[PDB]
């Protein structure tokens, strides 16, 4: 921002949102798998109790 | 400057420990072309090299 | 819905700094074009004129 | 289409083509998750029958 404008300066932060938006969606779906296989595991620990 | 370098032997200066004002010469008449890469004209007078 | 035409006379080497979101004296000092223009920028040399 | 020809309309329209695409890929990994834990259920269910 301090060193472009909005014309260009949106063109870099586009490619920032991308990287990012794409980082955080791999770590939300690494989660929801990891969150099922915990899921698998309480059922099972459950079941044990 | 009186005398402008050849290409053949561009000439080459150094600046540093001073204080700047690119808007004056970013707005003065005689400049046909005044074009930056990595940067904005406007936004020279607040940025710290 | 409706048509806005601006008309102007300007430098030669001016016309080259009418174009949407572009920097120089005659865009931020005379005739500012924004980032969401959708039209069309029209110029002819008129010396006759 | 109705507005941009052919060149300067395909990088728009590959712009919509990248976000559509990976909008149903999310689509499509939250739904393989899901059905997954209803396969999880499902096996449970019939377990229990």
């Amino acid at each position: 921002l301090s060193r472009l404008d909005k014309v260009e300066a949106e063109v870099q932060i586009d490619r920032l949102i991308t990287g990012r938006l794409q980082s955080l969606q791999t770590y939300v779906t690494q989660q929801l798998i990891r969150a099922a296989e915990i899921r698998a595991s309480a059922n099972l620990a459950a079941t044990k109790m | 400057a009186t005398r402008f370098a050849s290409v053949y032997a561009w000439n080459r200066k150094r600046i540093s420990n001073c204080v700047a004002d690119y808007s004056v010469l970013y707005n003065s008449a005689s400049f046909s072309t005044f074009k930056c890469y990595g940067v904005s004209p406007t936004k020279l007078n607040d940025l710290c090299f | 819905t409706n048509v806005y035409a601006d008309s102007f006379v300007i430098r030669g080497d001016e016309v080259r700094q009418i174009a949407p979101g572009q920097t120089g004296k005659i865009a931020d000092y005379n005739y500012k074009l924004p980032d969401d223009f959708t039209g069309c920028v029209i110029a002819w040399n008129s010396n006759n004129l």
